[PDB]
DNA sequence: TTTTTTTTTTTTGAGCGACTGCACTACAACGTTGTAGTGCAGTCGCTCTTTTTT
């Protein structure tokens, strides 16, 4: 069996939309599969459960938290949304659904005390950029004069930081002096300071080069495990990467923890897009993923505050 | 205890055989079986010899019963040969032959035993219980036929959901908050009580009363908190305790927190500051008021609603499961034990036990350590002190490691306290004497090393034939036990596991590097054997450390297999690839599923191949065409033909075998293919197998067939096996890297030291926790003994100062809390230097130690060799000629009969009506009504049906005018079935011209196409009847859909005969009748006896038209002889 | 009684126990100040077995 990675011919078009770059940097291997060779692995949906949901976990809990966060960001009545979700059967029956709604309302109110603390009314604006003869056309929603304000009921992850960094690069390149902030759960916060237009265009050209490299060859940039390895090896005090053996062992430990998860959290290695390339994580491909994450995910932790 | 002799064991009453690990237990069972068959022993013998259908052998594992039955059969054959020859090569067989005086009767009894070994009573526990429930079903009250279910988790989860619906739903908020604080849902409660719902229900110490509900307990705890709140509100505003150096002056602020505590009684968890108001803690840091005493009384017991809900769940869920299985009529594995225990618990069922004494007046029960208390209660109900019956409990208390499954060592201790005689096996035939001396040195450091008074350890003796077993290295003779002490003061768990896995992988690659050069050897006397990869085995306890060992061994290019892998094949990527392939085969029109299935790892295509397949439209056309051909093979031939054609055309099997690591993938693909072919035969639909595959992907449940198998047996691999799966096996070299890792049990479920019953303490009492931790430590010591006594030549141990406590350097380590440190440190808490001195104290020639060195030089050396030349045979000719036994079908006003429904089923119903009705007797209308009631047609058609039947029967069908009523019962013959032979290849072109030469109806009718039929031809003639010395044939046709008027003349009937091709059927009927009249009647002439063939169209018979409906045709009497000459040869 | 479209994923660990930093008072050394003991809060390792009976 020959290797699936092969050098393919690819010509970068003139007009590349921002949605294509967002879908690329959300998952690079999936964007190499489902867009270049148009192979999207379609998994069958889960079966209907035999009983009513007694607890909230997974996609249903995330949708309930997202609707509760969108309702509390406008200071709307949470009890009306409680009656709306109880009328559909997505909540548990009786007092347990009320307990779940009370603790989720407490968590979303604790988050909204930080979200609407620095929220200004902003409208969606247009983005038309020309970088290295490549046209980027798109739209940015809810652009406030303070900068970029995004809120999602998720954990501290590197993919949302990459999305916020891409939005900050596409926002600061055409005016827009100000910070970019994203507020996650459990006091998670991604902040990026405003930068000049030249550094923003340089980083945007680097991301465009990474996009045109990801279409020819499968760009092995793991967001979660590569970001964990990088933040284990990065030092924000001296702005230099450490080279001692203890940090090289702790980064390998964090990489093995983030790639293959525990028996309760699905790790990054348990994915249909990564098992097609390799069946066992070889140290050569591990060092290749480490080098690609050091090349690409470095301004994520360099401008983090 | 006493030593056990197989020829001196008294087979009277109850005997307890303690067979140690490695001893010949399977040989001793066969020796006692031969002793019970022949009736040997003299004074200690049985009073009468027993047959094969009276000897009961009880062993839990089914493969163990099969192996024991085969070994007993081989011993029966060997003893029969040795008794017929009066000589043998075995000393025990020599003493067996010397004990008998007669030789012919013993040989005849052994021959009868060899003949009746098929009807032997060697069953399992649940099999014997099911046989006793099905046999004597009257005293027990069991159904004759029932359906066993393999998985009981679904009904248990359904009953737990029913309990959570009927208990937790109508609770108010103040109780449901505490219920949510105890468990999130019913799944956590089921995970808590799953070890108690199965098997015997334990006794709960201090249970709640039956009238106390959740609301009463909640109100009691609310009043208990409110009394303390009232006593705090009355005694507030004063402080009389002396100020100490430990006591800070901010305690009143904590009292201010209590001023924020007494607001409402809706909460359940009190403040931590009440721990500052304890008289036992304030005196150690002066308490005068009894408010501190009331606070200490409140904090003495945990305020929890958990115990009442657990008691109600154990009372409700098991009853709901039993009610559901009694309604559905199903049975379970433990249900047979419960039914037999309830049968023997009754009054008349004791007499049923006497029937069991009528059935088998003996019992030999193997593996008595894995015995439920219900099983021992049954065996005490049957075979306690009754005469003429013998009980032989063969087991080992040092191997009871199945306490999680339902076994209990306290039942074995009760059995040892009940019986009087004890027998042990002194000789050990498995391991080297160095390992035997190491085991007898390690486990006999202190008295009662297994910490129970009823489990004694004895020094075992090694074998005389295996006293020269030596595992030699390149340098010198390697000792038996080598405790690899990990260097360091204190370490974690994962770092210790990683370092010991690296040390074990280095030892494996060193033994395999020196083993292929003839340096490291296994020597028996002068014989030598090189150490292969299958000799070294790593003994782990869990799956995480097994995966760690597998990764640390495949890092050094050493392949390793996992014998204890119970993962399903439907949970891997290959099941998803097979699902994508079946979805692409079933729906090949949509290119998205086909493109997603072609790029899988099973096909083995690169990205450039997928790009060129998406660019070239003709290649995708060829792919869609061959996938449509695969779908046609899948619809016409089945699952396995389509998969074999896919693996042969794409040649993916050769590519997977050439790929390093693809053989396991190919075996998993073949197993998934076999399971899909097994499930696809029971389903007629094609999408149903795809839905079943998607369901089994979504269902991770493990069956006996749906588990992963061994990938290869020819190539030697390092076998990883758990401690429970290594019971009864044998390994040359054993490595135990994680034998120092222990776990602390949190739940309080123990056994009483006097009554020997299971006591579950739902409260957090420290005495129950200590009494459960003692049984946990005994189970860990038994696991240590089981893991140590499997090595033959060499065992290696990993010792390290492991600290379960989170403190880094506290001056003490927790190795005394493990099983190995209780024997090394003699049950005393010590340090790392103390553990090192305890290791270095017991140093002999067999027991040594070395430090753990981390280092790697080279992975391995493959040393490959070229494969031998081979080819495949090709079939030269056809396997068989076209031989087939076929029939004619294989070679091809408001109520009126015109308004009758036209179909195959009404045609067969009218044929059955004309077959069952007697022609001489007049038609009765009530008989027609009964036949229409039996058939299921309308009742209004009956008075028209009977007059239509009489109008058909009154109409004659002959050239002279002979009706059907003139035919007697002897003259008629209905539904004559004939077989016609043909030895020539039936060519249609040579037959149709011969038909058209004589038959006038073949003017049109272009000839049908059929293959050469050589063999037999089946036929069913409707009616044959004789009249005035002339035979006649009659057939019935009743479809007639296209005619409603009187247009059924002779021309329309001839057109129907030419269209439906009934001419060949009538010609074969004339040939069959000619051959039958030639064979039956001697001197037969075709023109003299045969009269003609009549076809009867039922819907064409009219009262005014006698010719319409009937069709009379007679052959030319020249085609029949030529057809007979053609069919003959 | 006829008949229309449509290709975008997301999320998921928390209790038990230790390390370290800041504040707070008790008490002895040189009215005031340094050292010691304890309490609260932010930050971080770690870890959750084994199996088969018709």
């Amino acid at each position: 069996h020959s290797e699936f990675v092969q050098p393919l011919p690819f010509t970068l078009p003139e007009t590349v939309p921002l949605e294509t770059l967002q879908r690329f940097w959300a998952h690079p291997v999936r964007a190499f599969f489902q867009m270049r060779l148009q192979v999207n692995f379609r998994t069958e949906d889960s079966e209907i459960p035999d009983t009513e949901p007694f607890i909230l976990e997974g996609l249903s809990r995330y949708q309930i938290n997202q609707q509760l966060l969108n309702a509390l960001v406008e200071q709307d009545d949470a009890e009306r949304l409680f009656r709306r979700f109880r009328a559909a059967g997505d909540l548990p029956y009786g007092a347990f659904g009320e307990i779940f709604w009370e603790t989720q309302c407490q968590e979303m109110q604790q988050l909204a005390d930080r979200v609407i603390a620095c929220r200004q009314p902003g409208q969606s604006m247009e983005i038309d950029l020309a970088c290295n003869g490549v046209q980027i056309t798109g739209w940015l929603p809810q652009v406030q004069p303070d900068g970029l304000l995004r809120w999602r009921p998720s954990l501290l992850s590197v993919a949302q930081g990459m999305q916020l960094w891409l939005e900050h690069l596409v926002y600061c390149a055409s005016g827009g002096n100000g910070e970019s902030r994203l507020f996650l759960r459990k006091d998670g916060e991604w902040r990026f300071p405003p930068l000049a237009a030249e550094q923003a265009l340089h980083y945007l050209s680097q991301l465009i080069e990474g996009y045109r490299e990801g279409m020819s060859a499968p760009l092995l940039v793991l967001p979660e495990s590569g970001g964990a390895w990088l933040k284990t090896c990065y030092d924000a005090q001296n702005d230099a990467m450490l080279d001692d053996d203890s940090t090289l062992q702790k980064a390998r430990t964090k990489f093995l923890q983030a790639y293959e998860g525990n028996m309760m959290v699905r790790g990054e290695g348990d994915d249909i897009w990564y098992q097609r390339l390799w069946r066992q994580l070889t140290p050569e491909t591990m060092e290749a993923i480490v080098e690609q994450s050091q090349r690409f995910l470095l301004p994520l932790f360099r401008f983090n505050q | 205890a006493e030593t056990l002799d197989p020829l001196r064991l008294p087979l009277q009453g109850e005997r307890l055989i303690e067979a140690s690990a490695g001893t010949g237990k399977t040989f001793t069972i066969a020796a006692l079986y031969l002793r019970l068959l022949l009736g040997l022993g003299g004074s200690a013998a049985f009073p009468r010899p027993l047959t094969v259908e009276e000897l009961l052998v009880v062993t839990f594992t089914e493969a163990a019963t099969a192996e024991l039955r085969g070994r007993i059969r081989s011993n029966i054959h060997e003893l029969r040969i040795a008794c017929l020859r009066e000589t043998t090569d075995n000393p025990l067989y020599e003493r067996l032959l010397e004990e008998i005086d007669d030789k012919a009767q013993a040989a005849q009894w052994l021959l009868l035993a060899e003949r009746q070994m098929d009807e032997a009573a060697v069953f399992t526990i649940h099999g014997f219980c099911q046989r006793m429930l099905n046999l004597n079903a009257f005293e027990s009250g069991m159904l004759f036929e029932q359906q066993l279910i393999e998985d009981e988790s679904l009904l248990r989860y359904q009953a737990c959901a029913d309990f959570w619906r009927r208990h937790c739903y109508p609770l108010p908020r103040e109780i449901a908050q505490v219920v949510f604080e105890t468990w999130k849902g019913p799944q956590a409660l089921l995970r808590d009580i799953n070890r108690y719902l199965q098997g015997e229900a334990p006794v709960i110490k201090a249970p709640p009363p039956d009238d106390e509900t959740l609301a009463s307990r909640h109100a009691q705890i609310v009043a208990r908190i409110d009394t303390v709140k009232q006593q705090w509100r009355d005694a507030v505003g004063e402080l009389d305790a002396l100020i100490e150096s430990s006591g800070i002056d901010r305690r009143k602020f904590n009292r201010s927190n209590q001023a924020k505590w007494i607001d409402k009684i809706s909460a359940w968890a009190e403040e931590e500051t009440n721990s500052y108001q304890l008289p036992e803690s304030l005196e150690k840091f002066t308490p005068r008021h009894p408010l501190f005493e009331a606070i200490d009384q409140l904090l003495a017991e945990p305020l929890s609603i958990r115990d009442l809900v657990i008691t109600r769940a154990l009372a409700e869920i098991r009853e709901t499961v039993a009610r559901e299985k009694r309604r559905r009529g199903e049975l379970g594995f433990d249900d047979m034990l419960s039914r037999l225990d309830s049968a023997l618990r009754s009054e008349s069922g004791e007499v049923l036990a006497a029937a069991i004494r009528t059935r088998f007046p003996v019992a030999m029960i193997d593996e008595f350590q894995d015995t439920d208390p219900q099983q021992y209660r049954i065996f005490r109900r049957i075979w306690h002190h009754q005469p003429e019956t013998a009980l032989l409990l063969i087991g080992d208390p040092k191997q009871a490691i199945y306490a999680f499954r339902g076994a209990d060592i306290f039942t074995y201790m009760k059995a040892r306290s009940e019986v009087h005689a004890h027998y042990t096996l002194d000789t050990n035939w498995r391991s080297a004497p160095g390992m035997v001396n190491s085991v007898n040195k390690l486990f006999s450091q202190t008295d009662d090393a297994f910490m129970f008074r009823e489990i004694p350890f004895i020094p075992v003796k090694s074998a005389g034939k295996n006293q020269a077993l030596r595992f030699v290295f390149k340098g010198e003779t390697q000792p038996a036990m080598k405790m690899w002490l990990m260097e360091g003061e204190s370490c974690g768990v994962g770092d210790y596991q990683s370092t010991m896995a690296q040390v074990c992988a280095a030892q494996i690659r060193d033994w395999l590097q020196a083993g292929q050069r003839g340096e490291a050897l296994l020597m028996n006397g002068d014989d030598a054997r090189p150490v292969r990869a299958s000799d070294i085995s790593v003994l782990v306890r869990s799956r995480q450390e097994a995966a760690q060992v597998r990764d640390a061994l495949t890092l050094l290019e050493i392949p390793s297999v996992y014998l204890s892998n119970r993962d399903s094949v439907f949970e891997t990527l290959e099941a998803q690839e097979m699902l994508w392939l079946l979805q692409a085969v079933m729906t090949p029109e949509r290119e998205n599923t086909l493109r997603s299935a072609l790029a899988t790892s099973m096909m083995g295509l690169n990205a450039l191949d997928i790009e060129t397949l998406n660019n070239d439209e003709h290649a995708w056309d060829v792919v869609v065409e061959e996938f449509d051909g695969y779908r046609q093979i899948w619809r016409k031939r089945g699952v396995m033909p389509m998969l074999r054609a896919l693996m042969s055309a794409r040649n993916i099997a050769e590519n997977l075998l050439a790929t390093a690591g693809g053989e396991r993938r190919l075996t998993d693909i073949l197993h998934i293919s076999e399971l899909l072919q097994e499930a696809g035969t029971q389903l007629e639909s094609e999408h149903a197998l795809v839905r079943w595959l998607s369901q089994h992907i979504l269902e991770p449940d493990s069956n006996a067939s749906s588990q992963q198998m061994r990938l290869e047996s020819d190539k030697h691999l390092v076998q990883i096996v758990t401690i429970h799966k290594s019971k009864g096996l044998e390994y040359p070299l054993v490595w135990l890297p994680f034998i120092t890792n222990f776990r602390v049990q949190e739940q309080a479920f123990y056994h009483d030291r006097h009554s020997f019953e299971a006591v579950l303490d739902l409260n957090a009492a420290p005495e129950s926790v200590d009494l459960a931790e003692a049984e946990r430590l005994a189970e860990d010591l038994r696991l240590l003994y089981v893991a140590l006594t499997r090595s033959v030549w060499h065992c290696s141990l990993g010792v390290a100062p492991l600290v379960r406590r989170r403190g880094d350097k506290k001056g003490d380590t927790d190795v005394h809390q493990s099983a190995l440190g209780r024997l090394l440190q003699k049950g005393e808490p010590q340090d790392a230097a103390g553990l090192r001195t305890c290791i270095e104290a017991l140093c002999d020639d067999d027991i040594a130690w070395q430090t753990a060195q981390t280092g790697d030089n080279q992975p391995w050396q493959v040393n490959d060799v070229s494969t031998a030349e081979l080819n495949a045979k090709t079939l030269q000719r056809l396997p068989g000629d076209n031989w087939r036994v076929t029939s004619y079908s294989g070679l091809q006003p408001t109520l009126t009969p015109h308004q009758f429904p036209r179909g195959a089923s009404p045609g067969t119903f009218l044929h059955s009506l004309f077959e069952d009705l007697d022609f001489t007797q007049p038609v009765d209308p009530n008989w027609v009504r009964e036949k229409l009631e039996l058939g299921g047609f309308e009742s209004q058609w009956e008075p028209v049906l009977t007059e239509w039947i009489t109008a058909v029967l009154q109409a004659p069908l002959n050239e002279t005018g002979v009706s059907l009523s003139q035919l007697s019962a002897r003259n008629k013959q209905v539904e004559m079935e004939f077989y016609l032979p043909i030895s020539e290849p039936l060519i249609a072109s040579q037959l149709d011209t011969l038909i058209r030469q004589f038959d006038p109806l073949s003017a049109g009718c272009p000839p049908l196409e059929f293959m050469q039929v050589r063999g037999m031809l089946k036929g069913f003639i409707d009616l044959v009847f004789r009249h005035e010395g002339r035979y006649y044939l009659l057939a019935y046709k009743s479809n007639w859909l296209g005619e409603d008027s009187s247009a059924y003349t002779q021309q329309a009937m001839a057109a129907a005969m030419q269209a439906h091709r009934y001419d060949l059927q009538y010609q074969l009927y004339t040939l069959a009748l000619h051959r039958y009249l030639r064979h039956r009647i001697a001197d037969y002439d075709y023109e003299h006896h045969f009269g003609g063939v009549i076809y009867l169209f039922l819907r064409g018979v009219d009262k005014e038209h006698p010719q319409q409906g009937i069709y009379t045709t007679r052959p030319n009497a020249g085609l029949i002889a030529l057809m007979d000459e053609m069919f003959a040869g």
